[PDB]
Protein backbone atom coordinates (compact mmCIF):
# COMPACT_ATOMS: atom_id res chain seq x y z
CA UNK A 1 0.00 0.00 0.00
CA UNK A 2 2.20 2.57 -1.25
CA UNK A 3 1.04 5.52 0.86
CA UNK A 4 4.49 7.55 1.08
CA UNK A 5 5.80 11.10 -0.87
CA UNK A 6 7.42 10.10 -4.55
CA UNK A 7 11.27 10.95 -4.49
CA UNK A 8 12.54 11.21 -7.99
CA UNK A 9 16.54 10.84 -9.17
CA UNK A 10 18.27 9.81 -12.54
CA UNK A 11 22.11 10.04 -13.15
CA UNK A 12 23.04 9.80 -16.44
CA UNK A 13 26.79 9.16 -18.52
CA UNK A 14 26.79 5.97 -15.73
CA UNK A 15 29.69 4.06 -15.19
CA UNK A 16 29.63 0.10 -16.08
CA UNK A 17 27.71 -1.65 -13.55
CA UNK A 18 29.75 -3.56 -10.37
CA UNK A 19 28.98 -7.05 -11.25
CA UNK A 20 28.76 -7.35 -15.31
CA UNK A 21 29.98 -4.16 -16.25
CA UNK A 22 26.86 -2.80 -18.01
CA UNK A 23 26.98 0.60 -18.90
CA UNK A 24 23.28 1.53 -18.03
CA UNK A 25 21.77 4.55 -16.94
CA UNK A 26 20.22 5.03 -12.92
CA UNK A 27 16.75 6.34 -12.21
CA UNK A 28 14.99 6.21 -8.99
CA UNK A 29 11.42 6.50 -8.05
CA UNK A 30 11.00 5.73 -3.92
CA UNK A 31 7.94 5.69 -1.77
CA UNK A 32 9.96 4.64 1.58
CA UNK A 33 7.67 3.58 4.51
CA UNK A 34 8.84 4.22 8.46
CA UNK A 35 7.53 1.05 10.44
CA UNK A 36 9.48 -1.64 10.91
CA UNK A 37 7.62 -4.46 9.41
CA UNK A 38 7.57 -2.64 6.19
CA UNK A 39 11.38 -1.58 6.55
CA UNK A 40 11.94 -5.43 6.82
CA UNK A 41 9.79 -7.21 4.10
CA UNK A 42 10.50 -4.16 1.59
CA UNK A 43 13.83 -4.44 1.79
CA UNK A 44 13.66 -8.38 2.05
CA UNK A 45 11.83 -7.31 -1.63
CA UNK A 46 14.15 -5.00 -2.70
CA UNK A 47 17.11 -6.99 -2.34
CA UNK A 48 15.90 -9.83 -3.68
CA UNK A 49 14.85 -8.43 -7.20
CA UNK B 1 4.81 19.15 -1.23
CA UNK B 2 6.80 16.22 -0.32
CA UNK B 3 8.79 18.16 2.90
CA UNK B 4 5.60 19.77 3.70
CA UNK B 5 3.64 16.66 4.07
CA UNK B 6 7.33 15.34 6.53
CA UNK B 7 7.40 18.25 7.94
CA UNK B 8 3.47 18.25 9.00
CA UNK B 9 4.56 14.28 10.32
CA UNK B 10 7.43 16.29 12.55
CA UNK B 11 5.05 18.47 13.64
CA UNK B 12 2.97 15.62 14.85
CA UNK B 13 6.20 14.40 16.49
CA UNK B 14 7.18 17.61 18.42
CA UNK B 15 3.38 17.59 19.61
CA UNK B 16 3.73 13.86 20.91
CA UNK B 17 7.18 15.36 22.52
CA UNK B 18 5.25 18.10 24.16
CA UNK B 19 2.65 15.66 25.27
CA UNK B 20 5.74 12.89 26.73
CA UNK B 21 6.65 16.10 28.07
CA UNK B 22 3.42 16.68 29.92
CA UNK B 23 3.18 13.90 30.94
CA UNK B 24 6.78 13.31 33.09
CA UNK B 25 5.19 16.92 34.56
CA UNK B 26 2.69 14.91 35.84
CA UNK B 27 4.37 12.48 37.11
CA UNK B 28 6.79 14.86 39.09
CA UNK B 29 3.59 15.87 40.05
CA UNK B 30 1.87 13.83 41.31
CA UNK B 31 4.95 12.47 43.34
CA UNK B 32 5.37 15.79 44.83
CA UNK B 33 1.48 15.92 45.84
CA UNK B 34 2.09 12.47 47.25
CA UNK B 35 4.88 13.79 49.12
CA UNK B 36 3.42 16.63 50.59
CA UNK B 37 -0.37 14.54 51.61
CA UNK B 38 2.51 12.31 53.03
CA UNK B 39 4.00 15.14 55.04
CA UNK B 40 0.33 16.50 56.20
CA UNK B 41 -1.09 12.76 57.37
CA UNK B 42 2.09 11.89 59.43
CA UNK B 43 1.87 15.67 61.10
CA UNK B 44 -1.51 15.08 61.46
CA UNK B 45 -0.02 11.58 63.18
CA UNK B 46 3.02 13.79 65.32
CA UNK B 47 -0.06 15.71 67.08
CA UNK B 48 -2.25 13.03 68.03
CA UNK B 49 1.00 11.42 69.27
CA UNK B 50 1.80 14.81 71.11
CA UNK B 51 -1.70 15.55 72.27
CA UNK B 52 -2.05 11.83 73.82
CA UNK B 53 1.71 12.19 75.19
CA UNK B 54 0.18 14.99 77.88
CA UNK B 55 -2.95 13.80 78.12
CA UNK B 56 -0.74 10.20 79.49
CA UNK B 57 1.17 12.41 81.51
Amino acid sequence: RGNVFLRQAEIENPLEDPVTGDYVHKSVFIIFFQGDQLKNRVKKICEGF
Amino acid sequence: SQTQGIQQLLQAEKRAAEKVADARKRKARRLKQAKEEAQMEVEQYRREREQEFQSKQ
